RNA sequence: UCGUUGUUUUUUUCUG
């Protein structure tokens, strides 16, 4: 029922192993190709967003929709009740709670700082932004896609992410 | 671009007739009153006489008519046949105008010659067949309505209008409007499966029927027989 | 209605005094074919004379 | 509407891609293996699984639902079944093309007789059309008598002189002229041999020859697994009620199955290279006949009745064939045929419909506020009274037969429902006479119900129909929607056909008594 | 003409038919590109906005 | 509704009438197809609302069509004829 | 990790809904019917972007039915796991064959053979939980696990978490 | 069983002459045993749906093989009317 | 891309007979199955009569999409097409 | 108790 943006893709005689989704080997399927085309065909790059910025966007959009519904007049549950449908309500509340309980950045300013720090393949950079580690050793051990790239600069970025870590 | 059900056999006036007859019928003269427009039929007869701008305009009109006659008589219809299917009756439109406005009697017209010439020429540039500004589009548009425009000029000539028809201003304007509307109504419609129509129109007559002629000849033609009988 | 497929006559109307047999008896309107021509006609249940053990009986079976 | 709901999206076809069927795909789509030639299990119902009547293929009887799809007669489209052939066999239709392909390539190295070095073929490859490119390539390759072993830097060629092959009916003979003069050791090119040859062809030559990697792969032109159409394609005729005869396709498939089993049984015992040859040729023969039964220069397979068999090619071709028999033309519903009669007192576009036809034909009508009362009146009138209706269709498609609904008084229509009212006055109905030479041979009239049993026309409108009242018949096709009524009213109304585009002149006029009277 | 021959040739060449003809759409029971089927009808909302206020969809 | 009648109907250009007169007043039908192989091998169970093209192992890229039953039949011979006419609801060029 | 993508849907409006604000009616119907739907190609449809400026374009009239067919294109953000991706998890319940772990919308199963040996099931501990050396697992406690099996069931994907590798467990 | 009605049939499986008939009227009742109760299937001979008349003469005898052999001859009158055909 | 901007629309402005028939059929179908009526009605019950009455007033909310041979297309609103 | 199904295959003589 839900549509896509890529057409054709008829049967092919020569197959590929690059189908089953994998973050380590970068086989994201035909639906997340290197350089995609949008509805109107404007060249659009693949977009992946960390947990914190995804939470920011979801929260802002949900509250804007709530205001539009309410005509001129914030928490995950009250931001989850805007959705209609028992299953929709449950899923939106659960994902909002996940965003709250794992978003490494919460407020607008901290997210802005980390985003400016971060802003090559978009997946590794976005996953690095989402994935926080104490030292370069752990960042490489948990992320097998950047162990050997001949350009490290993990230590300083990790130290920055640590210094922006809010007290808990 | 004309649909097959919107044409009728009309006679193009300018093709036949001797040079003398054509001159006598279409050519206006202002210097020689013995060959000038009759005064009574026009309220401004005295004004026209001995003019020059009227003379140049009408010489241009006559030149256009002469060019049309030469063009048709040399290029299009060599044999001279002057009866050909074309859209929009003109005789019927003119006589409808006459009846509607009761253009009987010898009432002098109130229709200035420049009005007539300008209106005719403008009409020649409004019979749209293709609506586009490409140089090619304009050239093709001019090519398409060439014969019909020739006919229109052959009919709506100054002498003819002011003597044989004697239209007033309202009648002439209404005639122009009706001509425009009828022509724009007599075009083929996008999507018309003209192929099937041509197929049927050609096949059907054959059903009703020293050289060999008739069905065998048609069969030979269709198959492109290399060695006909 | 178990009273189908039994010869029935007509008492009032344009076909008064003609024999026939019920064909369809959906309700309140009986379609009885006429024996004389090759046609069928409708007629309400009130205008029918039903053949029975004795003579012809009105609609009181 | 009448179709049951489906979750799958509905769309309209846009492109039809042709090509042959890969054996692996054939296996993938088949749901069962057909091995037992006897169709019937034990002559006691429940036909035997693994045989031609496997219920998984699709149910053909009402009370049985397809074991595979689970639907009845309505939706079960028949489900293919495969069948493995012991021996590869030619595909009858592709013999000449296979011959040309074999000519164009080597017998051992299995490549083009020439490389791109030749400028003629260098240009030939550029031709975008596969067919013309293949024609040029064959013209340029059939000349080369020998597949060179060295580049005309070894080309990988076989060096063997490429045989000259001349087709012989169902069999292919290749002629070699071995090294000055030798004995010509021709032999029958076996289908399996050529298949193995083709399996080695690279995609480069494939595309150069006009073929395709995904869809038209040349070795697929040789039959290895024969798909088996469901019972729908070959339904069981009923000669007289209970006794059902086997469609010719059933006999042919069972015979091919028997022959295939028989070949599978020669290898396990004495097979003196002559039983093998004749038996495999017999199998090839049944396969070819089941694929086509009009091969030139060869006798024709027959039933025990002596009548020649009905091969699929025979089915498709001819006027009776599918294309000209049930695809372009087809017997339609909501029609009528009857005798005609002049009637001067009918307006030009009107037409007389006998009352019985009006009562029989029907035009669906949707229920609305503007017609609710009128339609309810029609419904009360019943189907046996005109005006009146025949059916009521619910929003979900449930039909009501007013004949068997004794309780019509207990029905209240709902907006959006559809009523099949009788053919009433002023309705627009098509009207045709066969043959229909030119578009004036069939126009749309306005109905005016009248008694007696003949269509009636205004004497003028005969001219286009080229019809006379001496026993001629014309057909009447009714629309079955609202748009269709719009088109009929606006494009095919008799008044709009007065002037014929053929000769830009009026087509109808005053004829016969009216003319001789006005004079 | 020669239907099976054409079908065989097309299958061999894997010919592609665009279904933009008349006979094709006729076979497939689709609105042919012709006559009333030579265009498409789009429902507009710019003009339907002009409907009075009590015409709003539920 | 012979061929010549089909041609006459084309002449007037009454498309929709011709379409319905050859589908609705005659052998209409519905089918399902796999959007990958473009075949008609989808295994559809409506009451189970489940679909699958086993060859493609596909269960989501499925379309249904309305075509004359005779057309389905012809395609069925053609597959039985070792020829695969694939139907796609999109143009590739 | 989430994806931001451009998504579109097909709508078929009955003509009884023909009025000025049909655009907003379709917008709200899309909002209602889009969320909570999961597919193997995209996954958990959770949120929608630009819920008030959806560009519906121009609707196409279906012949033979008269309904309005709408290609409603839009932009939405949704989530879906991939094998070889590492993200922390939250346990939700405990079972003998593996403690259920609810990683947001989805739930994570753990095999009995992909769990640390020193960690054992102890229902006696109140509330029930698993114990180890300087590691304690309970509902709402940050736990690291790796998911390498993604068998989507069309309606709700099935995920399995393993804590038997290095730098896995609870941070 | 056929959609028509069998009532005009006798107890012996035939219809007597002098009775009226019509379309969809079963004039002969024949039953074929079902190959293995309720083991009988119809083999009737309903009158053509578009014809009407009066049963005139029923002929009953044995065929070449001694099986019961029947024949029914319906008659009716055709009134000239509109649409008929005539020729000098 | 495929659409043509309103300023350079080149096709004939009039309404072809085929467009006329298609529009009438579509409108009548819509009205005849519980759709809004954009114009007043006095005594006419037939949907198709209502359709022509609506057209004569130029009050039809339908946009004709004309496909050029190449594939490009332009769109016209029924409100702006000169009907004979 | 709604429901409710009826052959093919050829050949023939005819109708416009
Ligand atoms: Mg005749
Ligand atoms: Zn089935
Ligand atoms: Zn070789
Ligand atoms: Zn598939």
């Amino acid at each position: 029922v839900s549509t896509s943006t890529v057409g054709a893709r008829r049967r092919r005689a020569k197959q590929q192993v690059d189908d089953e989704e994998n973050a380590t080997l970068l086989r994201l399927g035909p639906e997340f190709a290197l350089k995609q085309y949008d509805h109107d065909g404007n060249e659009h790059d693949l977009i992946a967003l960390s947990l914190s910025e995804s939470r920011l966007l979801i929260r802002e959009a949900l509250k804007a929709r709530s205001r539009a519904r309410n005509g001129g007049v914030i928490d995950d549950d009250e931001l989850a009740k805007v959705t209609s449908g028992a299953v929709a309500n449950g899923v939106v509340k659960k994902t909002l709670d996940y965003l709250n309980t794992f978003a490494r950045f919460k407020d607008e300013e901290t997210c802005t700082a980390v985003d400016q720090l971060l802003h090559l393949h978009p997946f590794e950079i976005a996953q690095l932004s989402s994935l926080g580690c104490e030292d370069v050793d752990e960042a490489i051990t948990l992320i097998p896609s950047l162990a050997a790239k001949k350009e490290v600069n993990l230590q300083r970025i990790l130290d920055e992410l640590n210094r922006l870590e809010d007290p808990y | 671009g004309l649909d097959g059900t919107q044409v009728e056999r009309q006679t193009i006036d300018t093709i036949p007739g001797s040079d003398k007859a054509f001159h006598k019928r279409y050519y206006v003269d202002l210097m020689d009153e013995k060959n000038s427009i009759k005064p009574d039929v026009i309220e401004y007869a005295a004004d026209i006489l001995g003019d020059v701008e009227l003379q140049k305009e009408l010489n241009s009109e006559y030149e256009q008519l002469v060019s049309d006659r030469k063009f048709l008589r040399e290029i299009v219809f060599v044999n001279g046949d002057h009866n050909w299917p074309l859209p929009v009756n003109l005789r019927r439109i003119i006589q409808n105008a006459q009846q509607i406005f009761h253009l009987d009697r010898a009432k002098a017209s109130d229709l200035t010659i420049p009005e007539i010439i300008h209106g005719v020429r403008d009409l020649c540039k409004k019979l749209f067949v293709l609506r586009g500004e490409n140089e090619l589009i304009k050239e093709a548009q001019q090519n398409a309505t060439s014969l019909f425009q020739c006919l229109v000029r052959a009919r709506l000539a100054t002498r003819r209008i002011l003597e044989e028809f004697r239209l007033n201003r309202d009648a002439f304007e209404w005639v122009l409007g009706t001509i425009e509307a009828q022509f724009q109504r007599s075009l083929v419609h996008p999507g018309e499966m003209v192929g099937v129509i041509a197929a049927q129109s050609i096949g059907e007559p054959a059903t009703q029927m020293n050289v060999t002629l008739g069905v065998p000849r048609l069969k030979e033609i269709l198959n492109v027989a290399k060695n006909i009988k | 209605d178990p009273t189908l497929n039994k010869t029935v006559k007509i008492r009032q109307g344009g076909y008064k005094g003609k024999i026939g047999i019920v064909k369809e008896a959906n309700g309140d309107r009986f379609r009885v074919e006429l024996h004389n021509p090759n046609k069928t006609i409708p007629i309400p249940c009130s205008f029918l004379l039903i053949e029975s053990t004795h003579g012809w009986v009105p609609y009181e079976d | 509407s009448q179709f049951p709901y489906s979750s799958a999206p509905l769309r309209s076809v846009k492109e039809v891609q042709f090509g042959l069927l890969s054996p692996e795909e054939i296996r993938a789509i088949s749901v069962v293996k057909i091995e037992y030639p006897e169709i019937m299990d034990e002559s006691r119902q429940r036909p035997r699984e693994g045989g031609l009547n496997d219920p998984k293929l699709g149910s053909i009887d009402r009370n049985f639902k397809c074991q595979t799809c689970g639907e009845g007669m309505a939706e079960c489209p028949g489900h293919f079944g495969h069948m493995e052939l012991a021996k590869p066999v030619f595909h009858i239709g592709f013999i000449p093309k296979i011959k040309k392909v074999c000519e164009c390539i080597c017998m051992n190295c299995g490549k083009l007789l020439l490389d791109e070095t030749n400028p003629t073929m260098a240009q030939a490859i550029r031709i975008r059309d596969p067919k013309k490119r293949f024609n040029a390539v064959w013209q340029l390759c059939k000349t080369k008598m020998v597949c060179e072993a060295d580049a005309p830097v070894s080309r990988g060629g076989c060096g063997n002189t490429q045989p000259v092959v001349r087709k012989d009916g169902m069999k292919l003979w290749g002629t070699w002229k071995k090294s000055r003069d030798a004995q010509p050791e021709r032999k029958l090119l076996t289908p399996g041999e050529i298949l193995n040859v083709f399996k080695h062809i690279s995609p480069e030559d494939c595309f150069r020859l006009g073929f395709n990697e995904d869809y038209a792969r040349p070795e697929w032109m040789i039959i290895t697994v024969l798909p088996v159409p469901p019972p729908q394609v070959r339904p069981s005729i009923a000669m007289d009620e209970t006794t059902q005869g086997q469609d010719d396709l059933t006999h042919k498939l069972s015979d091919i199955l028997k022959a295939n089993i028989n070949v599978q049984k020669l290898e396990m015992d004495g097979s003196p290279q002559h039983i093998i040859n004749e038996v495999e040729q017999l199998l090839q023969f049944h396969v070819a006949t089941y694929m086509d039964n009009d091969i030139a220069g060869q006798p024709q397979a027959l039933q025990k009745s002596g009548r020649p068999v009905k091969a699929i090619r025979a089915r498709l071709k001819g006027k009776e064939g599918r294309l000209r028999g049930n695809l372009m033309g087809k017997r339609v519903d909501f029609s009528a045929r009857t005798v005609i009669s002049g009637d001067p007192n009918l307006e030009l576009d009107q037409v007389g419909v006998p009352i019985s036809i009006a009562k029989t034909l029907s035009y669906p009508e949707t229920v609305t506020q503007y017609n609710i009362h009128r339609l309810t009146e029609y419904v009360r009138n019943g189907p046996n009274e005109h005006p009146g209706a025949k059916y009521v269709i619910r929003d979900n498609g449930d039909r009501i037969d007013l004949r068997y609904h004794k309780r019509a008084g207990d029905i209240v229509l709902q907006y959006g429902w559809k009523v099949e009212r009788h053919l009433m006055d002023d309705d627009p109905v098509l009207f045709n006479r066969q043959p229909s030479l030119h578009k004036m041979s069939m126009m749309a009239h306005r109905v005016k119900v009248m008694p007696y049993s003949t269509f009636r026309l205004n004497l003028s409108v005969t001219s286009p129909y080229n019809a006379d009242f001496d026993g001629d018949e014309m057909n009447l096709h009714v629309p079955q929607s609202e748009e269709t009524r719009a088109e009929l009213s606006q494009l095919c109304a008799v008044p709009l056909q007065i002037v014929s585009p053929q000769s830009n002149k009026p087509v109808m006029g005053i004829v016969q008594d009216t003319l001789c009277g006005v004079r | 003409e020669e239907t099976v021959e054409i079908l065989f040739e097309a299958g061999a060449a894997a010919e592609l038919d665009d279904c933009r003809g008349v006979s094709e759409n006729v076979m497939l029971g689709q609105l042919a590109p012709m006559g009333t089927g030579a265009f498409d009808v789009m429902i507009d909302e710019k003009l339907l906005t002009s409907l009075p206020a009590d015409y709003a969809p539920t | 509704f012979g061929e010549m009648e089909r041609d006459c109907m084309i002449a007037h250009g009454a498309a929709g009438f011709l379409k319905e007169r050859l589908m609705e007043a005659s052998d209409a039908f519905r089918v399902h197809v796999c959007g990958i192989c473009g075949l008609m091998s989808v295994i559809a169970n409506l009451k189970k609302n489940q679909f699958e093209c086993r060859s493609c192992k596909n269960k989501t890229n499925i379309y249904q069509l309305h075509i004359p039953y005779a057309a389905k039949l012809l395609f069925q011979e053609l597959m039985a004829m070792n020829i695969a006419p694939r139907l796609y609801t999109e143009r590739s060029g | 990790m989430f994806f931001l993508k451009d998504l579109s849907l097909i709508l078929t409006l009955h003509p009884s809904y023909f009025g000025p604000q049909m655009n907003q009616y379709l917008r709200e119907k899309l909002l209602t019917d889009v969320e909570g739907t999961c597919t193997g190609q995209f996954g958990y449809i959770v949120t929608v972007l630009d819920g008030m400026n959806i560009d519906v374009g121009k609707g196409r009239i279906i012949p033979g039915s008269g309904s309005a067919e709408f290609e409603v294109k839009y932009r939405a953000v949704v989530w879906k796991p991939f094998k070889g991706e590492v993200v922390d998890a939250i346990v939700s319940n405990v079972s003998p064959i593996g403690f259920f772990a609810d990683v947001g919308p989805l739930n994570v199963f753990v095999s009995t053979r992909l769990i640390p040996d020193n960690l054992v099931y102890n229902p006696s501990n109140s509330p029930p939980a698993y114990m180890s050396n300087d590691e304690l697992i309970t509902k709402g406690s940050k736990v690291r696990l790796k998911v390498v099996g993604t068998r989507t069931d069309v309606n709700e994907i099935y995920a399995i978490g393993s804590i038997k590798e290095d730098f896995l467990g609870a941070i | 069983l056929k959609h028509g009605t069998y009532e005009k049939l006798d107890e012996d499986g035939l219809i007597a002459p002098g009775v009226r008939v019509s379309g969809d009227d079963i004039i002969i009742g024949k039953t074929t045993p079902i190959p293995p109760y309720h083991t009988k299937r119809d083999a009737s001979t309903p009158l053509r749906s578009t014809e009407n008349g009066i049963v005139d003469q029923v002929l009953l005898t044995t065929n070449q093989e001694g099986l019961k052999f029947v024949k029914v001859r319906m008659r009716t009158t055709k009134v000239p009317q509109i649409g008929d055909k005539f020729a000098s | 891309e495929l659409a043509i901007l309103k300023e350079e629309r080149t096709t004939t402005p009039y309404l072809t007979k085929y467009e006329r028939a298609r529009i009438l059929g579509t409108r009548a179908l819509q009205i005849s199955m519980n759709a809004p009526v954009l114009v007043d009605i006095e005594g006419e019950t037939d949907p198709l009569q209502i359709a022509m009455k609506e057209l004569s007033q130029r009050k039809i909310p339908l946009v004709i999409r004309r496909y050029l041979p190449d594939g490009s297309y332009e769109d016209w609103g029924c409100d702006e097409l000169i009907v004979d």
